């Protein structure tokens, strides 16, 4: 009935409170921490792979090497053109002088 | 939320039986294997590219100069190894329990078999070493054995006269996608299996006793996860070409081939069922029966009991089966001269009467013994 | 919730390197 | 002096090598032996090549 | 005939290549190999190691000018070479290396090894196991008897005896010293990474180590509460 | 506390792997 | 889902908490004794197949290299 059998004993499974808890909370930190020091490991190298009057250039490392007598998106400036006699980009129209300062347009340096 | 009960629907929900065995982690295993033969593939196919020109040194590149490139090399791999070994345990799971009854899972699974069995051509076709080339060659003239339309064919996937660039191009292709085609059918394995819920080792009906899967059977996969994990990265990082063949680091030779040339393992016994037939059709035959044989199963089953665990004679025929499908892996790497082949062709002989009459016959036996017959 | 914005933040930094 | 040459001779030395080249010797005379005969050895050779061999590797290499 | 065992000190588990002579079997590679094989996908970068960092693979890339460089028309060959100049070839056609190897073909030995079943034994059995021929032998053109080639006619010419070249290092350049330092190149090569990976395999034992036996604890303490779970029926 | 829980474990994270690597 | 699965009538279902139950019950100390059991159980109807085939990997490979062994006398 409802009190005809009791609780069976568990003592068998049964442990000896919150310090158990905290132990038992320690060994979660502790693999997480685990699975966190795989993750920067992983995900670093995991992605690491991905990882690696006139002028004149000879496109020396990969770039056009300017040698004469667009810090705006990246193009070419075209020598010998423009409205500062230095250089002028048909991108968004920056003229950079001879010495190759922007004097006007969009061109940030 | 109508994302949100799908996902609660399929894995934090859902009524599992709370008896299941550690196989019943290798179907997971294998949905996180794809994965990592999926990601592993692409930046394989980064830094890698479909042509005979630069194929073989791109990669020779990723062994070399690829950020970890050795690692995502060596982890794809290994982990299309690791793939096969948890599909054949898995499929091994299923023949075991009867778990076949369930004909939908088991027709997408069957499928899903061959699906897998390409994939593996192709990664390994993929970097036109002289035992890719020399293996494309082979299995693709197995095309050939059609009856009428086979030269067609063959000369269609090749894309020319005889394997070449043509070839290795779009079997690029199909080894990015069949992937993800793969990928897709194993999601309509999930659905038609939920409508039935999962089998347990006892065969019998637990609808009595089922658990949640979000405590009991999530960390479980975790744990089987792990241990794939430590057993690919000790497969990775210690032993990187005990599966594989050296052949691969030989730039294909068109002329050259290997003296000894072989399938991979994974196929061994494939092709040892092959070798074995004498006429070239019968073996494409045999070797196609082979796999298919297993979709032939749920009609074969005639045991009032779904599981072997009751039934002792099947499980002495089941372990016979699984001890001669190690014989016929061991023969298909022994070269053709005596004794081996008498035992390939035994072995095969063998194979087919255990799955097809000696099984049904011994679960008749077992039900007259019960009283039940 | 307040400690898992600065939670986060720390094992970014950690991460991120 | 090649130490390959030494251990090679120290190993064939050995009474296993010594029994191994016995039988190497005893059938290269045997290749000797017959004309019309296939006693080419390459068997027995074989044989006492990877037995002295082993020998070889078991104590080659420390003094390599 | 099956190649017995040998004991590669680098093998070991955890242990790792031996640069020294790996350095020394880049220098059997430089002296000897290099006149008929070229390790073209390894780059005087990638010959960087203990036994060659970039400084001394620079000398390297200094000591070579054969198609490192090209003219003005990029042919035959015109300029030395760099860090960046991958390793010369003994011959720029296949062709050329086929006209001077008896028609044959002297492979590159780049992945050599890797090539090989169970290369580094062949690679060591081959170029020290052309043993005798005791009959039956008839080498057809500048072929060498040798058991452990797969047909006894190599036609890898025998290229090293006692003194064969002579070590910087002084280490005695016997035909095996030699012939081991140089396999041990080869291997180095072959994996440029093999001793970068052992070391993640280290790091991989001891984080499953320690991972294991704690995810093993969590599931046994959620799997307790089934485990331990007494059922009673009680019919009214 | 759940929070410095997950705070604790990922700064251990964060060390260990200094310490690790 | 959960509730609508089966009529179970009377089984009582005891259970303790995780933490109040000792974390981690010896496995090899009280579990394999068991699991020895378990695996003594059906060996006897496991190793039987493989007893036979390491025998046959066995008797083939020597066989083989008899086959292979060529007999001075053969051709002499
Ligand atoms: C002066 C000539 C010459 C030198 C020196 C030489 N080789 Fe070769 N090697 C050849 C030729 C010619 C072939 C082609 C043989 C063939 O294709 O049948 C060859 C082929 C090989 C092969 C292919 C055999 C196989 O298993 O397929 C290997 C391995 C080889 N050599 C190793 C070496 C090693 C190792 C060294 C030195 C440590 C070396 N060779 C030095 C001429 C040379
Ligand atoms: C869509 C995902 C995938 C992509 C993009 C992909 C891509 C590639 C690429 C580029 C290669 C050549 C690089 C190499 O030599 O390793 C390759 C090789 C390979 N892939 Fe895949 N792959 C994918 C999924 C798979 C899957 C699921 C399998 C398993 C069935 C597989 C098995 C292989 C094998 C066996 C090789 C040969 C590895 C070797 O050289 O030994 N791949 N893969
Ligand atoms: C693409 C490869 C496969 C993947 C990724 C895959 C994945 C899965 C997953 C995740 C499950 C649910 C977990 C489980 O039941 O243990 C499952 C169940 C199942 N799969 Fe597969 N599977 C694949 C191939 C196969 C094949 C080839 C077969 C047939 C031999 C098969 C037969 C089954 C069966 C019978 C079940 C239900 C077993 C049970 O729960 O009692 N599967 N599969
Ligand atoms: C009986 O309980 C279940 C269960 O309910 C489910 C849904 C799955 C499916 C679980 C998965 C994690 C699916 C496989 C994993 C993938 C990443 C699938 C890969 C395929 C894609 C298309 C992605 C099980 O493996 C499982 O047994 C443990």
């Amino acid at each position: 009935s409802h009190t005809d059998v009791k609780v069976p004993d568990f003592s068998d499974y049964r442990r000896a409170s919150e310090a158990r808890k905290g132990f038992s909370y320690l060994v979660t930190a502790t693999t997480t921490v685990g699975v966190a020091y795989a993750a920067k490991n992983v995900v670093s190298q995991f992605v690491s792979s991905m990882s690696a009057g006139k002028n004149m250039a000879f496109k020396w490392r990969g770039k056009p090497l300017f040698v004469r007598h667009c810090t705006h998106l990246g193009c070419v400036p075209i020598a010998n053109a423009g409205d500062f006699g230095g250089y002028y980009c048909p991108c968004h129209g920056s003229h950079y002088d001879a010495s190759g300062r922007i004097r006007k347009g969009p061109a940030p340096l | 939320h109508p994302l949100f009960k799908i996902i609660n629907h399929s894995f934090i929900d859902l009524p599992a039986p709370s008896n299941i065995s550690s196989w019943w982690n290798f179907g997971s295993l294998l949905g996180v294997c794809l994965m990592v033969q999926i990601i592993t593939g692409l930046f394989l196919a980064m830094h890698y590219t479909s042509d005979t020109m630069t194929a073989f040194s791109s990669v020779t590149h990723i062994c070399r100069d690829v950020n970890y490139g050795w690692l995502i090399r060596y982890m794809h791999a290994n982990g299309a190894s690791m793939f096969f070994i948890c599909l054949f345990l898995h499929v091994g799971r299923g023949l075991y329990y009867g778990s076949y009854t369930f004909m939908e899972t088991w027709n997408i699974g069957v499928l899903l078999l061959f699906a897998v069995m390409a994939t593996a051509f192709m990664g390994y076709v993929l970097p036109w070493g002289q035992m890719s080339f020399w293996g494309a060659t082979v299995i693709t003239n197995l095309l050939s054995a059609i009856p009428y339309i086979g030269t067609t064919l063959v000369e269609w996937i090749w894309g020319g006269f005889s394997v070449d660039k043509a070839t290795l191009t779009r079997f690029f292709a199909f080894h990015f996608i069949l992937p993800f085609i793969i990928a897709a059918l194993a999601i309509v394995h999930l659905l038609f299996l939920h409508e039935t819920g999962s089998n347990n080792p006892t065969g019998l009906n637990s609808d009595a006793d089922k658990i949640p899967f979000h405590p009991y059977y999530t960390i479980k996969d975790i744990l089987g996860i792990l241990i794939m994990f430590l057993i690919l990265m000790t497969l990775v990082l210690f032993f990187p070409d005990m599966l594989g063949d050296p052949d691969n680091y030989m730039p294909a030779n068109p002329l050259n081939t290997p003296p000894h040339i072989k399938p991979e393992w994974y196929f061994l016994f494939a092709y040892a069922i092959l070798r074995s037939i004498p006429n070239k059709l019968g073996g494409v035959l045999a070797l196609i029966l082979s796999i298919l044989i297993l979709a032939l199963m749920p009609f074969l089953h005639t045991s009032k009991q779904r599981s072997l665990m009751f039934r002792p004679i099947t499980q002495i025929l089941y372990w016979i089966l699984v001890a001669n499908l190690l014989i016929l892996t061991w023969i298909g790497g022994q070269p053709v001269e005596h004794p081996f082949i008498i035992i390939g062709q035994l072995a095969s002989i063998s194979y087919f009467s255990i799955i097809l009459i000696l099984m049904p016959i011994s679960g008749i036996i077992e039900d007259k013994m019960l009283k039940l017959y | 919730a307040g400690m898992w914005g600065t939670v986060g933040a720390v094992g970014l930094v950690w991460a991120t390197d | 002096v090649d130490p390959l040459t030494t251990v090679r001779e120290h190993c064939e030395q050995l009474e296993k090598c010594v029994k191994a080249r016995e039988r190497l010797e005893l059938c290269d005379n045997r290749v000797s032996s017959r004309s019309q005969t296939e006693e080419d050895c390459t068997e027995e050779l074989f044989d006492f090549l990877h037995a002295r061999d082993h020998c070889v590797a078991h104590k080659l290499f420390k003094n390599l | 005939l099956h190649p017995p065992s040998y004991p590669w000190s680098h093998r070991g588990l955890l242990s790792s290549l031996d640069h020294t002579s790996i350095r020394r079997g880049f220098q059997v590679y430089k002296q000897v190999c290099s006149s008929c094989h070229s390790m073209d996908y390894v780059a005087y970068r990638h010959l960087v190691g203990v036994c060659y960092t970039e400084e001394e693979a620079k000398a390297l890339a200094e000591e070579v000018e054969v198609q490192d460089g090209p003219n003005d028309d990029g042919e035959m060959f015109m300029r030395p070479g760099k860090l960046s100049d991958y390793f010369p070839k003994p011959y720029p056609n296949p062709e050329a290396a086929r006209a001077a190897n008896n028609g044959a073909l002297p492979p590159d030995l780049s992945y050599i090894v890797r090539a090989r079943h169970g290369g580094e034994d062949y690679v060591f059995s081959l170029l020290t196991g052309y043993c005798e021929p005791p009959t039956g032998v008839s080498l057809r053109e500048g072929l060498y008897f040798n058991p452990y080639f797969p047909g006894q006619a190599i036609g890898m010419a025998p290229p090293i005896y006692t003194e064969v070249l002579e070590y910087d290092d002084g280490t005695p350049a016997t035909m095996s010293q030699v012939a081991k330092d140089v396999a041990t190149f080869l291997r180095w090569a072959s994996e440029p990474e093999h001793d970068h990976r052992k070391r993640m395999g280290l790091k991989m034992l001891l984080m499953m180590g320690l991972l294991l036996p704690l995810t093993y604890a969590m599931k046994r303490h959620k799997w307790s509460v089934l485990k331990s779970r007494k059922l009673a029926y009680r019919p009214p | 506390r759940t929070s410095t829980f997950a705070l604790t474990i990922a700064v251990g994270a964060l060390f260990f792997e200094r310490a690790f690597d | 889902e959960f509730g609508n699965l089966a009529r179970i009538r009377h089984v009582i279902s005891y259970s303790l908490s995780p933490f109040e139950q000792r974390a981690f019950p010896s496995y090899f100390s009280k579990g394999i004794p068991n699991v020895l059991r378990r695996t003594r159980e059906r060996i006897l109807r496991v190793a039987p197949p493989f007893v036979v085939v390491y025998l046959i990997y066995t008797w083939g490979n020597q066989e083989f290299e008899q086959s292979k062994r060529k007999n001075p006398a053969m051709y002499e």
